[PDB]
């Protein structure tokens, strides 16, 4: 008799309570580590690591 | 005929050569909203909240 | 007659070459062996690709030759990529600024990175930078224009998608205006200049690079157990064509 | 992946996971996809697994 | 200035009977009930679920 639910929200409601300069701060950053994930990413895969 | 005449060699510069699609694999992190298209109509009222 | 036929005017020797052996003041008979134990009347031995004694002016590269001779050369093989590992980036400042060949690992911004911290745009456009004689609008050698040429043909794999597309290098004579072609093909792959090259990618350049028959490259493209043969082969050459080198130095 | 000599010729790559021949990328759709899609997803239960 | 942000911007609705929690969740983002355009169902293929 367990019953449960959850309720997600789109990220860009997050994002339009920041201002313009804190969210290009986060761009900046979330793009620098996308950069480092996809080399570590591949780097992992082709040595199956 | 148009083998012949000019013999053999010649085909390679029309036989064209043509790209193998090599696969892309990427690490897309979701693509960040425009702040002026996605944010700012949403901003006046979520800002600060 | 050898060493005394170098400053001839006929000979190929560099102007400036001919005026470094001019400015080497020379050594007497009961002298020369000081060249072992280091720089002596100008010149220096140094441990050749080929494990001999070789007399050269104490250039500045070659004192950094003799110096690599010394610290990782000298060690067991198994030692070695450990050791340059350590002196990295002593290793390339010092290849950049007092060697005849460069590191090649560098970004839009001019920074020293690795060949894996590049992307595929960068990594072309530093194979025409180096490989090119831009002022004399040729290549250094045939077979670099062909190297240059393979690697675009695997960036074209590695961003089409749509079927059965033909190469737009159709030939490779097409390369020699190598930097109007390469723009006008990373215009059509803009991904080329944003993704990092994928390490396979990585390997299968090496791979080129190391191809037979082909001149070995200008530079030291990675600081592996290829080192001694990336650093030594072919090392000569460049005091006889000057505009071939960086800064013509 | 491999990655070294393959019967004495340097290779970087891909290789079939039995034979170690060269493959590429545009045949490994052809080439197995029909056994992936029998072996994953619903199905038949495998006793090996 | 953080405690009011979570007492107006974040639980406001907590332990309010006229208000629904559902309600009061999406209404933190601006959003109504109307805004939940998507259901992923438990889905069990059974008949009585």
């Amino acid at each position: 008799q367990k019953g449960a639910q959850c309720i997600g929200v789109h990220p860009k409601y997050l994002y339009a309570t920041l201002d313009e300069q804190t969210y290009n701060e986060y761009c900046t950053k979330v793009q620098a580590r996308q950069k480092k994930a996809y080399r570590y990413f591949h780097n992992g895969l082709i040595n199956n690591t | 005929e148009n083998k012949v005449v000019n013999g053999e060699a010649s085909e390679a510069l029309y036989k064209k050569k043509i790209i193998e699609r090599r696969a892309n694999i990427k690490f897309d992190f979701p693509p960040l909203p425009d702040w002026k298209k996605d944010i700012q109509p949403l901003n006046d009222k979520l800002k600060g909240m | 007659f050898g060493s005394r036929m170098m400053v001839a005017k006929e000979a190929h020797t560099s102007p400036e070459a001919k005026q470094a052996i001019v400015d080497a003041p020379g050594l007497d008979d009961s002298e020369w062996e000081k060249t072992y134990k280091g720089p002596a009347g100008g010149v220096i031995t140094v441990r050749s690709e080929m494990g001999e004694p070789i007399h050269k002016l104490a250039t500045r590269g070659v004192l950094f030759w003799a110096e690599m001779d010394q610290k990782i050369f000298s060690l067991p093989k198994e030692k070695r990529v450990a050791e340059l590992k350590k002196n990295r980036d002593y290793i390339i400042r010092k290849l950049n600024a007092d060697f005849q060949k460069v590191w090649f690992g560098k970004n839009k911004k001019g920074e020293v990175v690795d060949l894996e911290d590049m992307t595929y745009g960068e990594v072309v456009r530093r194979m025409v930078e180096l490989l090119y004689v831009k002022d004399e609008k040729r290549w250094i050698d045939h077979s670099f224009a062909k190297l240059t040429a393979d690697f675009i043909h695997r960036v074209e794999e590695r961003f089409t998608t749509a079927a059965s597309q033909p190469s737009l290098i159709q030939s490779y004579s097409d390369l020699d205006e190598p930097y109007s072609a390469v723009e006008r093909v990373l215009a059509h792959y803009p991904e080329a200049e944003t993704q990092l090259i994928s390490a396979q990618d990585v390997q299968h350049f090496l791979l080129l690079c190391k191809r037979r028959g082909q001149k070995p490259v200008t530079f030291v493209p990675a600081l592996d157990e290829d080192f001694e043969f990336y650093f030594k082969k072919d090392s000569l050459w460049q005091s006889e064509d000057l505009a071939a080198v960086i800064d013509r130095d | 992946n491999y990655n070294g000599l393959i019967k004495g010729k340097p290779y970087s790559g891909w290789v079939d996971a039995k034979t170690g021949e060269p493959v590429d990328d545009k045949d490994v759709k052809p080439k197995y996809e029909k056994y992936i899609l029998e072996h994953s997803g619903i199905r038949l239960i495998e006793p090996e697994l | 200035a953080k405690e009011i942000l979570r007492s107006f911007g974040n639980f406001f609705w907590k332990n309010d009977p006229t208000i629904a929690p559902l309600r009061g969740a999406l209404a933190v983002w601006g959003l109504t009930i109307d805004d939940l355009d998507v259901a992923s169902f438990h889905g069990t293929s059974t008949k009585a679920n």
